């Protein structure tokens, strides 16, 4: 139902460090056509990100043990863990 | 340059409150996008502020020509004032990038993305 | 004039061979610069931009020269017959060797350095799908390569040519769709005596927006001004002392970028086809233009210090057959590859009585022929509009249009031409579309080649109007334009066909088929240059189409 992709851009002591979040879901607006219905992704644990409809297909997610937690218009929950 | 002052109005009214006159002028916040974008759907955008983690309070991102203005919202807490990111646009479109603070005033970043046909030259 | 420019004295530690825009141009043929480069006030007068006596002027290029036949398209016709053809693969061949051989006699280093737009757009592309290109640049030997149209082959085809390519192929902005990971090397340092050079390879940005998104699929080409800055100050950090950039992204956005990256202090700039006798300084980087067809070859010997560049020598040499040595090895390889193709090729279609051109910003000779091809076959054709491309040929008094000229002019890898209907406000909206890209006064916001020629309507054109105020008193077929009425319209080599509606029982076909087919019942053909554009605030040129 979900695939997920997650990993580190060594980090080096006092330099600040960015996250890689990258999943498999065909994100649709419903607006493209006969019509195609609307389904989109709408969180890290320290930061809280809530997309909208206008989302590319398998899009890429930049932030600055990791688990995060990726909710959609459905209900199909996208987790990942890296260290 | 896709500038639409009508569609833009609707959105920042029904989320926020407040409308296009309202918002302040800034060149602190910087926003990093391609001049021409190369897919309809996949699209780069890229923002970033130098100022401290605990002023952020709310990062929103916003399409004029799109039929849906609401693009994202980014609420870092902890975590530093950073979002590239691919992100589906319409047509021609000029992206605006508004930063909320604990002070109350609204950060302006306006940047365009043209969506055009050509040839190999 | 002896034509003494290739004997040249020693210079500098490093010498680079560069050429760019061949577009599979095997055989000696014409290649006249555009006569007008229209361009928005701001950006009036600086080298991309210059035409006619403005170009011979700046660079202190004397009438009736050799490089002023390669630089201007002022009396074209008279000095085509007098230096005889230019470019050609055995003749550019032979000059790279020569030159290469000076440099080595003379104890510096020489990299033969090509700028993209290679492997396609000829008939020896075409027929081998760029195979036989790739085959003779291991021949000359060349180092480094960039690229834009050798996509439009596919993925598979471009990896398939990649293998047989004994050279390095290098780019930065070239990354992975899902992550962003360079697929091939950003840079590459040579050891020039004490000296190290760095040369850093740049395709072009918006490849998936000029040509279909099929080709490539799982790429992302897009320009990273963060990625360039750190391949340049990793390339220093190695132990290189100058670096060299061969790029593809366009000589006005290359400009854009030696004010806005630091660390570059040469930059090898294609795509835009012009032409540099003199080295353009913009902050503290040099730009030199790789030209088009291979006509010309620019020899830029460095002098190396340091921390970069010290002093530049760029020399323009003419890629002349009637004043080179011959290539046996070259013309040997290119007569067995295009053996069964001989009849084919080369045989006259038809007599042209005036001249052909193909290079313009607005108006050209040869997309007026395209025109008057498609209306002769097709006569329920309103408007034909033809993709203003800066590649192609010039066909002059008296020469014969053979397949070889046709797939010069029109060697797309997708030819088909489509019949379809468009709206006036559809015909307006394209018309200013292309005019806000073409002329903006940012080069960040330029993309593709010219504008594109619509034979059958008639416009007046503004360049410093703003964004729907450029295209203004549009008339189709003498008649002003109505913005409901639906008009039959003809497009190749683009995207106009997906906002038009498809015209019921006409089946799409290439467009060198379609022009052969009219070319072969006419015989011959007098297109005479009427310009159907009226530009306001600047004075549109025009060439001598006889002689
Ligand atoms: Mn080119
Ligand atoms: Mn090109």
């Amino acid at each position: 139902p979900f695939r997920t992709i997650a990993r580190l851009n060594k980090p080096k002591a006092g330099e600040e460090f960015r996250l890689q979040v990258v999943a498999q879901h065909p994100n649709e607006p419903g607006t493209r056509r006969k019509l195609i219905p609307a389904k989109y992704i709408n969180e890290v644990y320290v930061a809280e990100a809530r997309p909208g409809p206008s989302t590319s297909a398998n899009p890429l997610y930049a932030f600055k043990t990791f688990t995060i937690k990726l909710k959609d218009t459905d209900g199909d929950t996208g987790e990942a863990s890296v260290k | 340059e896709g500038e639409d002052l009508e569609h833009l109005e609707q959105a920042l009214k029904e989320v926020f409150g407040k409308g296009f006159k309202d918002l302040t002028p800034s060149d602190a916040v910087k926003l990093n996008m391609p001049a021409i974008a190369e897919s309809g759907a996949n699209v780069p955008a890229e923002v970033e502020v130098a100022l401290p983690k605990e002023q952020v309070r709310a990062i929103h991102l916003f399409a004029d020509k799109n039929p849906t203005p609401h693009i994202l919202a980014f609420m870092p807490m902890k975590a530093e004032p950073y979002y590239a990111t691919r992100v589906r646009l319409a047509e021609t479109t000029a992206i605006r990038a508004v930063v909320e603070t604990q002070d109350g005033k609204l950060l302006l970043a306006s940047a365009s993305t043209r969506v055009t046909v050509g040839g190999c030259g | 004039d002896p034509r003494s420019l290739y004997d040249l004295p020693p210079y500098g530690d490093a010498t680079l061979l560069y050429f760019s825009d061949l577009h599979g141009q095997a055989f000696p043929h014409y290649f006249m610069e555009p006569p007008n480069l229209i361009a928005p006030k701001p950006l009036m007068g600086r080298p991309g931009y210059l035409t006619g006596e403005a170009i011979l002027r700046y660079y202190g290029v004397e009438r009736g020269t050799p490089l002023a036949y390669l630089l201007s398209y002022v009396d074209f016709v008279e000095l085509a017959r007098t230096f005889g053809p230019i470019g050609g693969m055995g003749a550019l061949t032979a000059l790279i060797r020569d030159q290469k051989a000076r440099v080595e006699a003379e104890g510096g280093k020489a990299l033969v350095l090509d700028g993209g737009d290679t492997w396609t757009n000829s008939g020896l592309s075409l027929l081998t799908r760029g195979e036989a290109v790739v085959r003779w640049q291991n021949l000359v030997g060349v180092d480094h390569m960039v690229s834009h149209c050798e996509w439009t082959l596919g993925r598979e085809r471009v990896e398939e040519l990649l293998g047989l390519f004994r050279g390095e192929f290098l780019s930065y902005n070239i990354v992975d769709d899902l992550f962003g990971d360079p697929l091939f090397p950003a840079y590459r340092i040579h050891r020039v005596g004490p000296y190290a050079l760095a040369v850093v390879g740049a395709s072009y940005p918006y490849v998936k927006v000029s040509h279909p998104e099929s080709f490539t699929e799982g790429l992302s080409f897009a320009l990273d001004e963060r990625r360039l800055q750190e391949a340049v100050d990793k390339a220093r950090a190695e132990g290189a002392n100058a670096v060299v950039l061969l790029s593809h992204n366009g000589m006005q956005l290359d400009a854009a970028l030696a004010e806005r990256i630091r660390g570059i202090d040469l930059i090898l700039s294609g795509h835009t086809h012009d032409l540099t006798p003199r080295p353009w300084r913009v902050g503290k980087t040099w730009i030199v233009a790789g030209s088009a067809a291979g006509k010309a070859l620019m020899r830029v010997d460095l002098k190396l210090w340091k921390g970069g560049i010290a002093n530049l020598r760029v020399r323009v040499l003419p890629v002349l057959a009637e004043h080179l040595p011959k290539a046996e090895d070259v013309e040997a390889f290119l007569k067995a590859q295009l053996a069964p193709h001989q009849d084919h090729l080369f045989t006259p279609l038809a007599v042209s009585e005036t001249l052909l051109y193909k290079r313009d910003t607005l108006y050209s000779t040869w997309d007026q022929l395209v025109g008057e091809a498609v209306k002769a076959i097709y006569p329920e054709v309103e408007v034909v509009f033809s993709p203003a491309v800066r590649w192609g040929t010039t066909i002059l008094p008296g020469q014969a249009i053979t397949w070889d000229h046709l797939y010069a002019y029109t060697g797309f890898t997708y030819p088909e031409l489509y019949l379809f209907y468009l709206r006036g406000a559809q015909i307006k909206a394209v018309l200013e579309d292309i005019a806000s890209n073409v002329f903006t006064s940012d080069p960040f916001y330029q993309q593709g080649g010219d504008v594109s020629r619509v034979f059958g309507l008639r416009y007046v054109l503004d360049p410093d109007a703003p964004t729907g105020e450029r295209v203004r008193e549009v008339e189709v077929g003498g008649r002003p334009l109505d913005p409901n009425r639906r008009y039959l319209a003809a497009a190749y080599g683009g995207r106009l066909q997906r906002v038009g509606e498809a015209k019921p029982g006409y089946e799409p076909r290439p467009i060198y088929e379609v022009l052969a087919e009219y070319l072969r019942s006419v015989g011959r053909v007098r297109v005479r240059p009427e310009p159907n554009v009226k530009v306001i605030g600047r004075n549109y040129r025009l060439p001598e189409v006889t002689g």
